[PDB]
This record gives C-alpha cells, sequence and structure tokens, in this order.
C-alpha cells in the first residue's frame, strides 16, 4: 500500500503556444480539419511554451494540440511569492526529468518542516481469514 | 469590375449593362481555368517520405476546395461551420428574387404574300414582391 501526493503542474511562466510562437501561419491559427488530421507530429521547444526557455529543449506535440487545451495562467505578481504550490523554476531541458515531477520546487511553499512536505496518521484496519493453528496449540507441545 | 466611374466602363456595359453569365451547360460552365491538372511533391532521389506524401495530399485538398467552391471568404467560412454578415464582406444584401419564363402568341399574316407566315408576340405578365423589410441604415435599394 503506497501513497503519492501531487499538485497540478502549474508553472508561473507557461505561455499559450500561439502567443509564444511569433509568426502565426494558416496551419497554426485556422484549425483546418484536413490539415490537423493529416500531417506529422510537430517538434516544439520549451521555448514556445515558457518565457525564457532555450530554443534547444525539444518535444513532439500533436498538430493542433494547442486547440484542444489551455494552460493555467498565473499573473507575474505571483512568481515572486513563496507560499503558493506552483512551479516557479523553469522546466528541465530534459524530457524525462521535466515530466516526472520536480518535487524540490515545493520546498519554498512550506514554513518549517522536519515532517517533510506531508505527514499522515492512519489506522490500518485489516482482517485476514485463514486456517491457522491457534495461539495455545502452537505453544502446546502436547 | 474595379471601374472608378461610369465614364470608365465600356459603352455597352453602361448602356444596357454588363454581361451576365450564360445558363449552365457543359461547355458554358467549365472548371476554373486555374484548376490544377497535376501536383508535384518534391521527392528525394531514391526515396519518398511516406508521411510527407500524406501531408502533400492534405494541402492540395485545401487548395482544390478554394479553387472549386470557396473562392469567396464568406464561402471558405461557411465550410468551417460559421457565418459572415453581409457586413463582414461588404456584400449587397439580396432581399428578393423572382424568376420566370416569358411567352406570348404568334400573329398570322393574311395578305397575298405573307399568308403562311407568322410573327411571335411575347407578352408576359409578371409580378414581384419584396416582403416588408427593415432598413438598418441609410442606403439604396436596387
Amino acid at each position: 500500500t503506497l501513497a503519492v501526493t501531487r499538485f497540478p503542474p502549474t508553472h508561473e511562466m507557461e505561455m499559450h503556444y500561439l502567443v509564444g510562437k511569433e509568426n502565426l501561419t494558416y496551419t497554426d491559427i485556422a484549425c483546418d480539419p484536413a490539415l490537423m488530421a493529416n500531417l506529422p507530429p510537430r517538434e516544439v521547444s520549451l521555448k514556445e511554451f515558457f518565457h525564457s526557455s532555450p530554443d534547444s529543449a525539444k518535444f513532439k506535440i500533436a498538430e493542433g494540440q494547442w486547440y484542444r487545451t489551455q494552460p493555467d495562467r498565473v499573473a507575474f505578481p505571483y512568481n515572486a511569492l513563496d507560499g503558493f504550490p506552483f512551479y516557479s523554476a523553469l522546466p528541465s531541458t530534459d524530457l524525462k526529468d521535466r515530466v516526472l515531477v520536480n518535487t524540490n520546487n515545493y520546498d519554498e511553499i512550506f514554513q518549517s518542516m522536519q515532517l517533510a512536505h506531508w505527514n499522515m496518521q492512519t489506522k490500518f484496519n485489516i482482517n485476514v481469514y485463514r486456517h491457522m493453528p491457534t495461539t495455545r496449540d502452537s505453544i502446546m507441545t502436547s | 469590375l474595379t471601374y472608378a466611374n461610369p465614364s470608365n466602363m465600356p459603352s455597352e456595359d453602361y448602356k444596357w449593362g454588363v454581361r451576365v453569365a450564360n445558363l449552365k451547360s457543359i461547355w458554358t460552365a467549365p472548371l476554373p481555368p486555374d484548376t490544377r491538372t497535376s501536383e508535384n511533391m518534391t521527392t528525394g532521389t531514391s526515396t519518398i517520405d511516406i508521411m510527407g506524401l500524406q501531408a502533400a495530399y492534405a494541402k492540395l485538398h485545401t487548395e482544390q476546395e478554394r479553387d472549386y467552391f470557396m473562392t469567396r471568404y464568406r464561402d471558405i467560412m461557411k465550410e468551417f461551420g460559421g457565418h459572415t454578415s453581409y457586413d463582414g464582406d461588404n456584400r449587397p444584401l439580396l432581399l428578393m428574387r423572382s424568376e420566370f419564363w416569358a411567352s406570348g402568341y404568334d400573329v398570322d399574316g393574311t395578305d397575298q404574300s405573307s399568308l403562311g407566315q407568322f410573327s411571335g408576340r411575347v407578352q408576359q405578365t409578371f409580378n414581384h414582391k419584396v416582403p416588408r423589410f427593415y432598413v438598418p441604415e441609410h442606403g439604396v435599394i436596387m
């Protein structure tokens, strides 16, 4: 029995693809069914999604993916505030790492902590039905 | 017809009016003259991109549609499932339309020389009704 505590991936600097990629072509803005439904996956960079991010950290997205979704939006007034369970830092150039959550970017959200990020107190009420000896019949050489 | 002034339009175009289109025949409604009879996809010397080809077809589609049916914005729009006000493309609004076939009768000649000769007399009573209409702004009804 395992536990996993997580926060929605809200970054303080994620931009709408269409707003971060400068020149808008017919293919990006029109959402032509014929087009989206028929060309290869699009390779994009952490740069068409994050405000400072390197042009170099790439990943493959489905054409028109920007039209099936919407990022969360956090005003700049926030990115300078500790106490908000959001992603401050920039992604992780690397695919893997920048998907499997970057825990550490939550250290600043808590006060003091020698009980990690989260603590739990539970009573595990289990009940197993067997065919066991018995307490007295085992200690009873008999 | 980008005529500036009636003093710029051909004599007979402004005397009797510009020529309207013939009633749809086989030879009287050819395919758009700029209609593609082929489409090249620049391929590699000893390989073709199976995925690029796919895409090639998606683009030609969008082109073909514009060529045959959506030569008009208001038209490329409608095929998107949207609508455009006659105010979006500044098009005169068609309020009413009447169509009919004009006929008459023949007149029988009866003198020594034109007995067995006739002259067709085309008298056609017609009527047209423009239902009441709310004029949004100042303008002319042609």
